[PDB]
RNA sequence: GAUGUUAGGAGGGCAAAUCCGCCGAAUUUAAGCAUAUAAUUAAGCGGAAGAAAAGAAAAUAACUAUGAUUCCUUUAGUAACGGCGAGUGAACAAGGACCAGCUCAAACGGUUAAUCCUUCGUUUGGUGCAAACCUUUCGACGGAAUUGUCGUUGAAUUAUUCCAUGAAUGCCUUUAAUUUGAGCAAAGUGAGCAGGAAUGCUUCCCCAUAGAGGGUGAAAGGCCCAUAGUUCUUUUUAAUUUAUUCAUUGGAAUUUUUCAUGUCGAGUCGUGUUCUUUGAGAUUGGAGCACUAAUACGUGUGAUACAUUUCACAUAAAGCUAAAUAUAUGUAGGAGACCGAUAGCAAACAAGUACCGUGAGGGAAAGAUGAAAUAGUACUCAGGAAUGAGCAAUUAAAUAGUACCUGAAAUCGUUAAGAUGGAACGGAUUAAGAGAGAAAACAAGUAAAGAGGGGAAU
RNA sequence: ACGGACCAAGGAGUCUAGCAAAUGUGCAAGUGUAUAUGAUUCUUUAAACAUUUUACGCAUAAUUAAUG
RNA sequence: UUGUGUUGAAGCGAAAUACGUGAGUUUUCGUGGAACAUCUCCCUAGUGCAGAUCUUGGUGGAAGUAGCAACUAUUCAAAUGAGAACUUUGAAGACUGAAGUGGAGAAGGGUUUCUUGUCAACUGUGAUUGAACAAGAGUUAGCCGCUCCUAAGGGAUAGCU
RNA sequence: AGCACAGUCUUAACGAUGGAUGUCUUGGUUCCUACAGCGAUGAAGGCCGCAGCAAAAUGCGAUACGCAAUGAAAAUUGCAGUGACUGAAUCAUCAGAAUGCUGAAUGUAAACUACACCAAUUCCCUGGGAAUAGUGGUACUCCUACAGAAA
């Protein structure tokens, strides 16, 4: 806003956001943690891994809890164990939710983590 | 042509839209003008970013009540001073070799404000600490708490006016 | 401005009168679909625009320092008639003092929030809920050049 | 599936023979494709990409090793020399523009742009 | 002088928007057209740079004089030029932006080239992990140079004061900025309704140095990225801090007094003549040719040719030089009271692409399913197959089925009603149909009793 | 007489320079702050504000080829 | 400036005891699935179409019409196949008639060659055929050419312009 | 089981055809800012390649949709395969390495992968041992230096 150097017209911003880099779309695909970690470290919102247990507050599914089988960066959504649909041949698989809509619980923490957590601190 | 108009006088009778400029840039470029003398200033830490120049007499018979400043200062003005013309030129006097006197009046004048300007200026030694006198016409080199004192008073821009 | 050469980069010129064809300039060669076509003229498909802008048409318009600073007087005026400043839209029915004068200790306020308190005891709390409100997504393409929301001015 | 830095520490004939046995794995590979087969068709890439990182390896030794040769001696390999812009290269070094005229540099000496607080 | 695949080097081409030379039109205007005008333009060719070019007075002025260029405001649409027609058209001053000056040649120095360069080196430093750079002084062996490099900017001589110098010990701090990349970064995922899904509608909360913008299954400050703000590091560049001692080689500015009046760019200026160019007018610049100078008492300007003479200002015929100034080119940012897929670049898409032209060249059309194809049509029946149908199936929605958003008009199909003797439609006024409708086209209130909603009094 | 098979979209007195009268507005023997500077101006801020602790334009005088 | 929206916006289609002299405006139903207004004032514009042998894109009547008439000419049976006048095989009958729809080459073309598939479109009728589409495959030289020489000529070296 | 003549024209409903309108928009546009040369150290341009399954575009160059190194950092995915539990999978950065043949093109040539000539060249190990017909170089003008001849 106030720096000039960053624009703030819309259409660059859409762009920018369709043709990040893969880093980029890890940053921005971010999600909320819950209450208690909240508590435990200063930090507010976290990159989402595989192994972390999410839970699901807008959709269809608004309240149905469970771990992260895939990420995906190229469509921006995040896959739950348990949200399984059948497509039209029977074949069943994921629905894609945006990390936007989840809140995470249960984290996985690697050394990397870790690292993010201090810095966050 | 018709009517009681004025008769047209408009020259545009040559390519002239290869060759409009519009001023788009006026304010903006002022302003780019105004930071970078400030820059300037900055580098130049205590110096004043404008040089000395002396009152003269503007030319022809409808310009000549009317006193502007001049480009340079003379030899001859120098010498009244007290001054070498190269010293002049490393403080902030501009010299002017071409110039010449014609009024005495005039050049009594012009030496009172260099006068005048030696009198307001203090000169920050070359080497630190090292107090020394300067060379034909500069002054000298005061102490340290003198310049600091000066510092913290505000640096007058009357003079170049 | 539009470009310098919009709908005139090509070398199009008219076949002439014996063709049964209107006479507009008409794009040479063959293969393509453009090719036959009418040509710039600002009727056809690919042509220049009527009078293209420029951008040496008068954009700032110069007014009387005089005037600007009359404008300004009356501007003043209106702002401490309580009657005209209703009339503009703003929610003054609970302000007691329409020249509205506060104490020096507002400029040194730090804190959003304080500032809205200082506001909502003024009597000025419809007016901040009207503000609130009044924030919207504007009717039109200006959504697309950076003109996104429409807000009214308090 | 060997990587750089496992690589820098091998003598240059050790890297060289790898290196042989690598190219000879892909041309297996090669020929295996060629013939009605997919079953390893896809360990080609792998083999390729750890050539090129030995081939790299031993250029940069190579080049190491050249640059220690010709170490200082006025004049170099072109491809020894430090590469740049031609222009640049053409321009006269900082030190050269700077040579000021013995007169002109005695003049600085004497006068220099002092600083002259005006209060 | 040739010659060398000798040793070391350089030029060539591409790219142009601004830039600098050349070269060079015509359409056009003059209501014709020939001078003029277009235009010292386009094209052509050659050459540079981040700017280029210009630039340190053979300047203007006629003043109480100004003082390199450039650029802006202005002079000024003025002086002037112009079949005195159409048209064209400066400069000085003045106000600014920015301001910077200089070195060759010539004079001088022969108790001596004091210079310069190639190659081979030699040894203290400072950074960097390396790679590398960065500086430091010192000699060789060659050459170049007396057809002239370097010092001096008249020459000495006095007083004054600086500047370089080298070694020991000495310190490397505190900030301000400026410019790169970085992190960190406030607060709701609360009721209820409707919905496929809130970011909506009510209502209860808050945060804001952050209520730019984007995303997120509909409008979100509080869901996420980012934003306001800061905390580092990078770039340099100011201020502040610590300098102190000893060695003398060299130089400089004034200031005295002597003595010296030096030097100052030639097929060049200039004149004549031709052509061009100019606002330049008995020629403004330039150029070709012919003629061809003067030494500072010179000779060149001082806008009418000339003679005789003043006066004022300059010091041509060698060169360099930052700043302001320009950029439709390229890249990278940021913008819009701009355009919204026949618009906007020709090109929102595998666009200078397909395709056309022997070739120079010409040169398109073409975006959108949904929130999600990790929901892209399963299965059954009829079909050679396409397709169709389903009691089946994804979806919120398939008349959203990939030619997929919305789906107009022309045109065509089905159904119904009607009309119809070589047009049809139409206007005016009815008519019979066929649809529509109740907000004037009737019923306020009163009573019995249900369903709701309110407001007030105490 | 010419143009028009039909339909949809596009499709034509515009913009600048200077002058003019008209009218509005401010100021008014003045007026216009030109460039440019200045700011406790910087998302908007390419605007707005300010004008140095006798600039110039047009007008206030005309007239003459002209010294005037 | 004060509002309308997923209890559905714009648009579009039909209308309406609708209002306006009129441009229009407003509303209802249906579709539609996301934005939309300002008349409170005025500010700005690439601002209003029936025509331009207008431009572009579409669509008609003509019209199921003109036509699908050079190269003498086909027929029967069978096969393949969903389906055969124009695919294949046999049997006739025929033509081309060595100045050949025969062999080879050049220019030009560029995978058209070949096998196995094969039919969305194309193959102006059909088509199971194909120079179409798909997957592969195919061109082997000391002797055949190019490669070497010079010709008309061309591009340059030295100059000179 | 019956019944409408047909056609032409008109109206309404529901469809076809077409892609208008509306709504969007990773594009343009102008303006502003900032920087601004590439090349015999082989450029721009053009060919030829390069992926496991690979046309175009995009990216790259016989190390060929990438190598190293740095900063992130668990995925990549149509399948096959490769990785994590951090020089590895993927990005970003890019300084190191590498950069086919050409093209100013520069050995002579050019509808040639034609042809000369001078170096034989290259790599390994701490002077030998391996290799390859492979790699360099050789244009024209010019400059400085050297060389030995000429007058
Ligand atoms: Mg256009
Ligand atoms: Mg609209
Ligand atoms: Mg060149
Ligand atoms: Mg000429
Ligand atoms: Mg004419
Ligand atoms: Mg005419
Ligand atoms: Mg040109
Ligand atoms: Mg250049
Ligand atoms: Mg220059
Ligand atoms: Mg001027
Ligand atoms: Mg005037
Ligand atoms: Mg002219
Ligand atoms: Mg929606
Ligand atoms: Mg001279
Ligand atoms: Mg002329
Ligand atoms: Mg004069
Ligand atoms: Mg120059
Ligand atoms: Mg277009
Ligand atoms: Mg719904
Ligand atoms: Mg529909
Ligand atoms: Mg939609
Ligand atoms: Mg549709
Ligand atoms: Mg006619
Ligand atoms: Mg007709
Ligand atoms: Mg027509
Ligand atoms: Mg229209
Ligand atoms: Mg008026
Ligand atoms: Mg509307
Ligand atoms: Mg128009
Ligand atoms: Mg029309
Ligand atoms: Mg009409
Ligand atoms: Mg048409
Ligand atoms: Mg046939
Ligand atoms: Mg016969
Ligand atoms: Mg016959
Ligand atoms: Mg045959
Ligand atoms: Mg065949
Ligand atoms: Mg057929
Ligand atoms: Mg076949
Ligand atoms: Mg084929
Ligand atoms: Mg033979
Ligand atoms: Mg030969
Ligand atoms: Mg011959
Ligand atoms: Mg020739
Ligand atoms: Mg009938
Ligand atoms: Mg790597
Ligand atoms: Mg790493
Ligand atoms: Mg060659
Ligand atoms: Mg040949």
């Amino acid at each position: 806003k106030f720096n000039k150097q960053k624009s703030s017209s819309r259409r660059k911003m859409r762009k920018a956001h369709f043709t990040a880099p893969a880093g980029l779309r890890r940053k921005i695909m971010s999600s909320k943690l819950s209450k208690e970690l909240r508590l435990k470290y200063k930090t507010r919102s976290l990159p989402v891994r595989k192994d972390d247990e999410v839970l699901i507050c807008r959709g269809h599914n608004h309240g149905r809890e469970g771990k992260v089988v895939k990420i995906n960066r190229k469509r921006y959504k995040i896959y739950v164990e348990r949200v399984t649909r059948e497509k039209v041949n029977g074949e069943s698989t994921f629905i894609g939710i945006h990390p936007s809509n989840v809140v995470l619980t249960k984290l996985k923490v690697d050394k990397n983590r870790k690292k993010i957590l201090d810095r966050k601190a | 042509v018709a009517h009681n108009n004025v008769l047209p006088n408009v020259h545009l009778h040559k390519w002239w839209q290869h060759r409009v400029r519009v001023n788009f840039s006026k304010n903006i470029k002022k302003k780019k003008r105004r930071l970078l003398r400030e820059k300037r200033r900055k580098a130049n830490g205590g110096t004043p970013i404008e040089k000395l120049h002396p009152i003269v007499h503007c030319p022809t018979q409808r310009y000549n009540f009317r006193t502007r400043l001049g480009k340079g200062f003379t030899f001859e003005e120098l010498k009244g001073a007290g001054l070498t013309p190269r010293a002049a030129q490393t403080i902030g006097i501009c010299y002017d070799k071409r110039r010449k006197n014609r009024s005495e009046e005039s050049l009594t004048k012009n030496v009172e404000r260099l006068l005048k300007y030696k009198n307001s200026l203090v000169m920050i030694p070359l080497k630190k600490n090292k107090a020394k006198k300067g060379i034909g016409g500069i002054p000298a080199d005061a102490d340290k708490n003198t310049i600091k004192e000066f510092r913290n008073k505000k640096p007058l821009l009357s003079i170049f006016k | 401005a539009v470009k310098l050469g919009a709908g005139y980069e090509t070398s199009a010129e008219s076949w002439g009168t014996g063709r049964a064809v209107a006479r507009i300039p008409r794009v040479p060669g063959g293969g393509t679909h453009r090719a036959g076509q009418g040509a710039f003229g600002n009727m056809c498909r690919g042509g220049g625009m009527f009078n293209p802008t420029k951008i040496w048409r008068r954009w700032g318009r110069k007014v009387n320092l005089k005037e600007k600073r009359y404008a300004v007087c009356s501007s003043i005026a209106a702002s401490g008639v309580t009657s005209l400043v209703l009339a503009r839209g703003h929610r003054i029915s609970h302000l007691k003092e329409v020249p509205l004068v506060v104490s020096n200790d507002i400029e040194s306020l730090s804190k959003t929030k304080e500032a809205v308190n200082f506001l909502v005891s003024l009597g000025l709390k419809d007016e901040v809920n009207r503000l609130v409100k009044s924030k919207k997504i504007r009717a039109g393409k200006g959504k697309m050049r950076n003109r996104k929301y429409k807000i009214r001015n308090g | 599936n060997v990587k750089a830095y496992e690589l820098r520490t091998l003598k240059k004939k050790e890297l060289l023979d790898k290196l042989d046995e690598l190219k000879k794995e892909l041309s297996g590979l090669r020929i295996s494709k060629a013939l009605g087969n997919s079953a390893k068709n896809s360990k080609i890439h792998g083999v390729r990409k750890n050539v090129a990182r030995v081939l790299t390896v031993y250029n940069q030794k190579r080049k190491m090793e050249l640059r220690q040769l010709y170490k200082n001696k006025k004049f170099k390999p072109y491809n020894l020399r430090k590469k740049l812009t031609k222009n640049k290269r053409l321009q006269l070094s900082p030190k050269q523009k700077a040579a000021m005229t013995l007169r002109q540099k005695k003049k600085v000496q004497n006068f220099p742009q002092r600083k002259y607080l005006v209060v």
